[PDB]
């Protein structure tokens, strides 16, 4: 197993001189075009605002809000800090994305796809679970012909678990053949499930 | 961006009740690769196959919470203990697989669009408490600083079974809960 990097350590502020209060720090890399194109960001948070923001396009940290003015200033005043947080677009973020590609950007988990009357039966309803990525085409079809006015779909809904379902239904009074058309990355050919 | 790995990491405290908390997570996309428990330094894999297939040194989590736990109050101090409305949270239950009778499935609710990330999850069938297997994720950050969560119930589909999931969030007057049954 290879290890991981830090994207990145929160920088240090600068003091100026019931509750709650709440500090958070988000590191990112950007995945451009494939590997072509890393964009590296940082972002620091206090409470429920954005104070300070580090965009490697622009190489130096910018202030959202004036108690982030401080602090950018504080960071843009470090040469070496500067230049080395430069280098993490390139760096760790590509060090780290060169050990999670194989199960992240390139994971594949196959729809299960089911087809089912509903109440007599006055909708026809294409359940797709369990698929990895969230992108996929849910079509229905009657007797050859896709149905858009009568179709309602639920977003993408994501399952917490790296897999993700969508509900698609037909509102229809039983045509003859219908048909629902699942195409998905993980798929060879697409899935057809017709209605009994 | 097309592809997002985002190292989140937090710390926040409460006063009155007096109580702190904070979290260490890497993120792709909307999902979790891990995060660290940071009492106990441990990598947690949100799927087995990662930990199978990738290793992070935990301790540099928990140094990171220091530099954070640190920043928290320089920046409580800098803002003259400034603070924010808390917003709480919306809930969705909905199976993770399609409804079968006597077909193990998994009830998923999930909380979403509240602050701050302090809220349980509490299980009911027929409204008696479940808890054998349920599995709770930490909190998931939203690009408009609010957070979600995630929990998870085993179950055996079965007619006329009524699941409740409700939520517990820090400072709120009571639970918010929805219910749901097996079609």
């Amino acid at each position: 197993i290879e290890s991981l990097s830090l994207n990145g350590v929160p920088n240090i502020f600068l003091s100026t001189k019931s509750a709650f209060f709440f500090c958070g720090a988000i590191f990112e890399c950007h995945y451009l075009n494939g590997t072509e194109r890393v964009r590296y960001l940082q972002r620091y948070i206090y409470n429920r605002q954005q104070l300070v923001h580090f965009d490697s396009d622009v190489g130096k940290f910018v202030a959202d809000t004036p108690l982030g003015e401080p602090q950018a200033e504080y960071w843009n005043s470090n040469a070496e800090l500067l230049e080395n947080i430069m280098n993490i677009a390139d760096g760790s973020c590509r060090h780290n994305y060169g050990i999670l590609e194989s199960f992240t950007v390139q994971r594949s988990v196959e729809p299960k796809v089911r087809v089912s009357a509903l109440q007599e039966t006055d909708r026809l309803a294409c359940y797709v679970t369990g698929f990895y990525p969230p992108e996929i085409e849910v079509k229905w079809f009657l007797n050859g012909r896709e149905e858009t006015e009568r179709v309602v779909s639920t977003d993408v809904m994501q399952n917490g678990d790296w897999t993700y379902q969508v509900l698609v239904v037909l509102e229809t009074v039983p045509g003859d053949s219908y048909v629902c058309r699942v195409e998905h990355a993980s798929l060879r050919q697409p899935i057809s499930q017709a209605w009994e | 961006a097309r592809h997002v790995l985002l190292q989140a990491e937090f710390y926040q405290r409460s006063e009155g009740p007096d109580k702190a908390w904070a979290q260490f997570g890497f993120h792709f996309d909307a999902d979790e690769l891990f995060h660290v428990e940071l009492d106990a330094a441990q990598t947690v894999w949100r799927l087995p196959e990662f930990g199978r297939f990738a290793s992070f040194e935990a301790q540099g989590a928990l140094q990171n919470m220091a530099v954070g736990k640190q920043n928290l109050e320089v920046m409580i101090s800098n803002s003259n203990r400034s603070q924010q409305d808390f917003v709480t949270p919306e809930l969705a239950l909905f199976p993770a697989e399609a409804v079968s009778l006597e077909e193990p499935n998994v009830l998923i609710c999930y909380a979403d669009k509240f602050w701050p990330p302090v809220a349980t999850m509490e299980w009911r069938r027929n409204g008696a408490v479940v808890s054998e297997g349920v599995y709770d994720s930490v909190y998931y950050g939203r690009p408009d600083l609010l957070f979600r969560k995630f929990s998870y119930l085993p179950f055996v589909p079965q007619r006329g079974d009524v699941y409740s999931c409700a939520v517990r969030h820090w400072g709120a007057e009571g639970p918010v809960q929805r219910m749901w049954e097996p079609e």
